[PDB]
RNA sequence: AAAAAAAAAAAACUAGAUACUAACACAUUUAAUUUUUUUUUGUU
């Protein structure tokens, strides 16, 4: 008892220390839960563990702290009693419902780990007691579970299970879940439902026929989701119920019909083209007569089959510009549309799909009246269609007229927006990236309004303005207003002095399109005005003024290095070099970018010196962040400027900068692809101290050099350089920890190849049996990899005589 | 652990794609039966070693050598030669 | 499990097999793998649980030494280390690629090498250049005064030489007032030993060129 | 923490030191060259030094040192210091001591470059070193001077021929 | 993926299908997540594109994807290209953890 | 007068002290699409 006691209370202890603790507390006892988890009692485990999810006191984020205990002991422990199963489910299924997708899949983990640890046979059991309950919510909920399972051993070991539900004459919600297992699995598996839909089949059709509705009608989904789940191939299964949806369409109206003309809907594109022709032209006089309908489900049906069936070639575009697109308009555009989203995405998806029979200028004509109607959130809508449809089937078809009044709708639509929405700017870049040179007469107005816009008070349209000029620049260019560039150039730096960063950015972002673009000794303010008014805009913070700003010094570093003078560009990298302890990733992958065009720009050493000053900081981000940076110096002006200071700086007698100079020296290989050959031969006594230094992290970050060295110097005929460094490896395979050990496993596969399968193996095969189950444990793994990398290159090479292996073969003693 | 555990799987399923991979303990027959399928797949695929084996035997046709090698991979190959 | 005496009779080199080797789940086969033409053996540190690598012979290691071609190009005066620049990169271009085209480490290692923990390789490198400067018949100055043995003055062996005779292994050993001339001697030498192409002859040596 | 005193590296081939060991390798950690021990910081060093391990290494590097390692005569008056240093020191610590001779073959110098004679060394424990050749292989040698009493003092030497004018600081040695 | 452990790859047949890349995850090999020289495209199979999901950014598979996916050179010199389709499939204990940290 | 032919530390437990690795992840995320769940019950 007090000895066992004491774990009782370990346990306690440690899933409190979970659930509520310190960061480095919980870290740690996770750690001791999984590595002690099979010392502890899984009755006691669960037992202690399970009473805790139940409550209703548990946030989310204390939730999932569980949860992750739960997964780790259950992918470890492999074999479970069926009450915790039970409980396991009880807690866990109700996941599968949750609001968002993150919860969904870390309690379909759960489940699809358990299926394997609770093993078929057990799960089974469960389910069935549960299916008959009179309950709606679990029902709902062990369909989706039953499914998760369903995929996680295959569907058919489960299949008669369904099989049974579905066919139960005993009870009747038996039926209607076992019905819907058969959607949430034609969910999961995707296109890969395909081979089992005949199986699946099994259960729909007759469960269609039950005298109660509900049942009828979900039938009537799962024909869809394993409809569209399927595509064109499925065909041959579903003629067999292919004949009572028509009876039951002709008849049932109500809710009915919709599920059913959602069935066929969906059963349209794969059918074969003798056929389509038939059904749709079925299809459609009920679309038509249910027009009216208000029931939201039955105008999503209606917009499911008007949808499908454009793809179908027997009707013509003439037939649908003459009466199903003016009834489709006037119906589906009503103002009360663009209130709901759900409703907005499937009308404007809609609109978009019948665009492509539809003549691109008639459905642009057909929505230009929304446009310029007065509704707010209508003309965002209005906007949203004709970005799409713009996006597929481009412009070429549309006359000056429509060309003027779209663009036209597209200015006053654009200049009284709210909410921030970059469907105006990509939409109305659109529109203008594809007319660009027709463009031209229409470009005067739409700068001024920016130039207008600019000026506002409200933050969001100087946003909005800003961000409209990056797009219209290269069509600007093609409408040659050179005049124009610089007037907003000028306007642009001018207003550079922003107070708010996140319009800021914007304008920057305008200030890059138009250097890019624009010939550098026209640029008015100039460039080497522009510059100097830059570097205190990178010490602003934020973000996006950082990126910004960054990419565009970038710029300047490429076409006009000779302009600022040297010392300011020290300047600049003096403040990146400090930049670069940003958060964001982009941020240091663009500074680092730049200290390529700088050192391109001034020279190497000026720069190295500054970034090798770096290295003895303690910050991992920082040392990393210039090793890449030296490495791309080296790059760029060449390795045997860095490679000596380099190798000088190495001799410091301080850890971080020596781990730091073989990092840099990893980068500024793996960078230069194929030149590395003449350089190695200098760089052997460099990895000679790193492969031999007494720390892990030397032995580690040493083999990563001979990755990236040993797999394109291969074939160079150096050679004698790696069997050295192979030599200093071989010794490492028994190390342990995973960084560690995975690299040097990568840099004995790279000089796999500076070798030749055969001479590396010559080392392998003596303890690649072994008696020490420990050295065996570890040739074995260094041998797959050989294997992988080498089968039929690895079959001179096998030391097997005839008196070695039995059978041995024959053949490879002939001679001729 | 985690990543052992993804070791694991990953040998599961390089064993299934490549079929022969020895894992810790693997038996000498287990092995020279990979090792014998290779060889005899090399001197079949080249058309190189093809000749050289079919040159070699004499016999009356390259496929002949062929389907040899082939029927040799099976175990029981070498006890239905000793029944003709 | 066959004792290892009747498992080293099945080996054409039953010296490798050691008594674990007994104890593998397939001896007869791991006897002839382990002997067979080019293999080389595991590692020898596993059964040591020390981790690969103790202090006791790393404690004394040195730091590192620049390859005397790079230490050439003076960065180490420029750059303090122990305890703005202004290089000419012809000068770095030409270090790497013209002037050290074929200079390779002094070292290196051979195919059966493998390098255990108490192996220093600073050691064997100064044992070869000891064996290839170092030379019968000549003395350093250092060692003669150590020796206090003037320049032109016979080594004082060469009585016992001259009674027993001339060193076994050196045949051609010539040793100034016996086999060879006393006024030969001079300085620190008073003896001395006194007994193509390959087909592709590149016959022309060029560097790839910076400019 | 480290109480300002600069550890030197490994390799910087030896200001004396607080405690001879801890040093810091070619890298940057700490060492204990005895227990071979790599400490992060100074505090775990404060804690190996205070640790149980290090006295036993300590101690069993004691033990391993500890078992391993009518006629002419000449007449010479040696004078000391007139109350002049040695002042400042008077503890009774080896005070009543008087000045030591012995005789030492020259086959050994720090130098070792010419040898063959013999010193005459005597020695004072504030004073330096001092020595007289003896080329003549024996004067003054003589034949039970005194009737054999055996108080060993240093040797029959100093007993035999010496004396300690200790109130005027003047040692006679014949 | 390299860098983290516990997620799992999808390794089947690749289809005739190229992946695509979030503007987050652009330029990276879904290898060993080099930024530098790629080779060739990526290829999914069928179980992998199907619907929604297709669209996704086969690293990180929540931001949608844009550019093509590309394996860098040296992961097609080892032969990591061909292994199979190289869609992660779980998101993975980090980003989950990130996720409940914030709210 | 002599020579000494080259190997020692632990482990375990429990807590505490401190470095460090992995371009690890860090503000974007939302216009086709599945948590959208009810005893069917919206009429030329
Ligand atoms: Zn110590
Ligand atoms: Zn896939
Ligand atoms: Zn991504
Ligand atoms: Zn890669």
């Amino acid at each position: 008892l007090n000895k066992d006691e004491k774990k009782e209370r370990t346990l306690s202890m440690l899933l409190l220390k979970i659930k509520n603790g310190n960061t480095a507390s919980r870290r740690t006892s996770m750690r001791i839960l999984t590595d002690k988890a099979v010392t502890f009692g899984p009755e006691m485990i669960f037992n202690r563990l399970l009473p805790i999810l139940l409550d209703r006191s548990l946030e989310d984020q204390e939730r999932h702290l569980m949860i992750k205990t739960i997964d780790r002991v259950l992918y470890q422990l492999g074999d479970l009693t069926k009450p915790y199963v039970h409980k396991i489910l009880v807690v866990a299924a109700p996941l599968l419902i949750d609001e968002d997708p993150m919860v969904r899949s870390t309690g379909q983990e759960i489940i699809t780990n358990l299926s394997t640890v609770a093993g078929l046979k057990t799960i089974l059991t469960v389910m069935r007691p549960d299916i008959e309950n009179e309950d709606e919510y679990v029902r709902n909920v062990t369909s989706r579970a039953a499914a998760v399972v369903a995929k996680a051993l295959g569907v058919n070991q489960l299949l008669p299970f369904i099989n049974a539900a579905c066919h139960s004459r005993k009870s009747w919600k038996a039926r209607h879940t076992g019905i819907k297992i058969v959607q949430q699995i034609g969910i999961l598996l995707g296109i890969g439902v395909l081979n089992h839909l005949t199986g699946l089949m099994s259960c729909i059709k007759d469960c269609l026929m039950d005298d109660h509705v509900p049942v009828r009608i979900v039938t009537a989904h799962t024909l869809s989701t394993l409809a569209e789940n399927s595509y064109p191939y499925g065909i041959e299964v579903f003629n067999v119920v292919l004949e009572p949806l028509w009876k039951g369409i002709r008849s049932h109206r109500g809710k009915v019909l919709s599920s059913f003309l959602k069935a066929v809907g969906s059963m349209i594109p794969l059918m074969d083209p003798e056929y389509a022709g038939y059904y749709t032209t079925e299809a459609m006089r009920i679309i038509r007569r249910e027009f009216d309908s208000p029931d939201d489900e039955m105008k999503k049906t209606i917009l499911l089959v008007l949808q499908k069936c454009s793809a179908v070639e027997s009707i013509t575009p003439k037939f649908l510009r003459e009466e199903i697109a003016p009834e489709f308009f006037q119906k589906f555009w009503v103002r009360r549309v663009a209130l709901d989203r759900p409703l907005n995405k499937v009308v404007t998806y809609t609109t978009v799909t019948l665009a492509k029979k539809l003549g691109c200028s008639y459905t642009i004509d057909k929505l230009l009246t929304p446009l310029r109607d007065e509704a707010e959130p209508f003309r965002t809508m209005a906007v949203h269609a004709v970005t799409r449809t713009v996006n597929l089937l481009g412009t070429a078809d549309l006359d000056e007229r429509l060309e003027t009044r779209l663009i036209d709708a597209l200015l006053i639509a654009f200049q009284e927006q709210t909410n921030s929405d970059s469907i105006i700017f990509k939409g109305f870049g659109a529109v203008t990236v594809s007319l660009d040179i027709r463009m031209k007469p229409f470009l005067a107005p739409i700068v001024s309004t920016i130039l207008n816009h600019l000026k506002h008070k409200t933050p969001l349209v100087r946003q909005h303005a800003a961000d409209l000029c990056a797009i219209l620049i290269p069509v600007i260019k093609n409408c040659h207003e050179f005049e124009m560039l610089n007037k907003l150039n000028i306007i642009l730096y001018e207003s550079l002095g922003e107070v708010y960063p996140e319009v800021l950015g914007s304008i920057i972002n305008a200030m890059y399109c138009i250097t890019s673009v624009m010939d550098l000794d026209k640029l008015q303010p100039p460039i080497n005005q522009i510059l100097p008014t830059l570097t205190p805009i990178l010490r602003n913070k934020h973000r996006k003024v950082e990126v910004n700003t960054i990419k565009f010094v970038g710029l300047i570093g490429k076409l006009a290095p000779t302009y600022a003078p040297p010392k300011e560009w020290m300047r600049i990298c003096f403040e990146l070099l400090e930049l670069l302890k940003s958060t964001n990733k982009e941020i240091r992958r663009s500074a680092n970018a730049t200290f390529g065009f700088i050192a391109e720009a001034i020279g190497p050493h000026d720069v190295l010196v500054a970034l090798l000053n770096n290295l003895k900081v303690q910050e991992r981000q920082l040392r990393v962040c210039t090793a890449v940076a030296i490495g791309i110096v080296a790059k760029v002006c060449g390795p045997y400027n860095v490679l000596p200071v380099i190798m000088n700086e190495y001799t410091t007698p301080e850890t971080n900068v020596q781990n730091g100079v073989l990092k840099a020296m990893s980068f500024m290989f793996e960078y230069i692809g194929n030149m590395s050959k003449d350089y190695i031969y200098f760089i052997t006594p460099l990895l000679e101290d790193a492969l031999t230094d007494r720390d892990l992290v030397h032995r580690q970050t040493a083999s990563n050099v001979i990755t990236h060295l040993a797999l394109n110097c291969s074939g160079t005929g150096h050679e004698d350089a790696f069997i050295h460094l192979m030599n200093l490896l071989i010794p490492n395979i028994f190390e342990t920890s995973p960084h560690a050990i995975m690299r040097i496993l990568e840099g004995l596969e790279a000089l796999s190849q500076a070798l030749g399968p055969g001479l590396f193996m010559n080392y392998i095969w003596a303890g690649l049996f072994h008696p020490a189950k420990n050295v065996r444990k570890a040739f074995w793994r260094v041998y797959n990899n050989m294997y992988v990398m080498y089968q039929d290159a690895m079959v001179p090479f096998y030391p097997v005589t005839p008196d070695n292996n039995e059978e041995y073969i024959e053949e490879l003693d002939l001679v001729l | 652990m985690a990543e052992k555990q993804r070791q694991l799987k990953l040998q599961k399923i390089y064993k299934q794609k490549y079929i022969g991979l020895g894992d810790e303990s693997t038996t000498r027959e287990q092995w020279q039966r990979n090792v014998r399928n290779d060889t005899l797949n090399t001197l079949q695929g080249h058309s190189a070693s093809l000749e050289y084996v079919s040159l070699s035997r004499g016999d009356l046709s390259i496929r002949d050598t062929r389907i040899h090698l082939l029927k040799s991979m099976s175990p029981g190959y070498k006890a239905y030669l000793r029944e003709e | 499990k066959p004792s290892l005496s009747q498992l080293k009779s099945q080996v054409p080199y039953p010296q490798i097999i050691e008594w674990y080797d007994c104890d593998a789940r397939y001896p007869g086969l791991l006897a002839s793998i382990k002997c067979t033409k080019n293999v080389i053996p595991v590692p020898s540190h596993w059964q040591s649980k020390k981790e690969y690598l103790s202090g006791r012979s790393l404690l004394g290691k040195r730091p590192f030494e620049l390859p005397d071609i790079i230490k050439k190009t003076n960065i180490e005066q420029m750059r303090s280390t122990l305890p703005a620049l202004d290089l000419d990169y012809k000068k770095l271009h030409d270090v790497f690629f013209k002037i050290g085209a074929n200079w390779k480490p002094d070292h290196l290692l051979c195919f059966g090498d493998v390098y255990y923990e108490n192996r220093n390789l600073f050691e064997e490198t100064n044992w070869k250049r000891m064996v290839d400067h170092k030379r019968p018949g000549r003395i350093s100055q250092e060692l003669r005064a150590i020796m206090n043995l003037p320049e032109g003055q016979l080594p004082p062996w060469c009585m016992k030489m001259k009674d027993i005779g001339l060193p076994t292994g050196y045949p051609d050993l010539k040793i100034a007032g016996l086999n060879w001339d006393i006024t030969n001697l001079k300085g620190d030498v008073y003896g001395k030993i006194i007994p193509r192409n390959y087909f592709g002859a590149l016959i022309s040596f060029e560097t790839p060129e910076f400019e | 923490l480290s109480k300002g005193e600069n550890v030197p590296y490994t390799f910087q081939d030896e200001q004396v030191r607080s405690n001879p060991y801890i040093y810091k390798n070619h890298s940057g950690k700490l060492v204990c060259k005895l227990c071979n021990t790599m400490h992060m910081s100074w505090s775990s060093v404060e804690r190996h030094l205070g640790g149980k391990k290090h006295g036993l290494n300590v101690l069993r590097r004691g033990i391993s040192i500890e078992k391993s390692s009518g006629s002419v005569g000449l007449a010479i008056q040696v004078n000391y210091s007139s109350e002049v240093k040695e002042n400042s020191v008077d503890s009774d610590d080896k005070a009543k001591v008087p000045p030591l001779i012995r005789i030492v073959s020259g086959l050994e110098l720090s130098d070792t470059k010419q040898k063959g004679k013999k010193f005459l060394v005597i020695a004072y424990e504030p004073f330096e070193n001092i020595a007289i050749e003896l080329p003549p292989n024996e004067i003054l040698f003589s034949e039970n001077n005194d009737m054999d009493n055996n108080n060993d003092g240093v040797d029959e030497l100093n007993k035999k021929c010496t004396f300690w004018d200790a109130i005027s600081k003047l040692y006679y040695v014949q | 993926s390299r860098h983290q452990f516990d997620l799992i790859m999808c390794l089947k047949q690749p289809g005739v299908q190229t992946g695509l890349l979030c503007e987050k995850c652009d330029g990276k090999c879904p290898i060993c997540d080099s930024y530098v020289r790629p080779k060739r495209k990526v290829r999914v199979c069928e179980n992998c594109s199907f619907g929604k999901q297709a669209k996704n950014c086969i690293i990180c598979n929540l931001n949608v994807g844009v550019n093509d996916a590309f394996y860098c050179w040296e992961c097609c010199r080892l032969g990591k290209d061909k292994d199979g389709c190289p869609r992660i499939l779980n998101l993975g204990s980090n980003r989950l953890d990130r996720h409940f940290e914030k709210k």
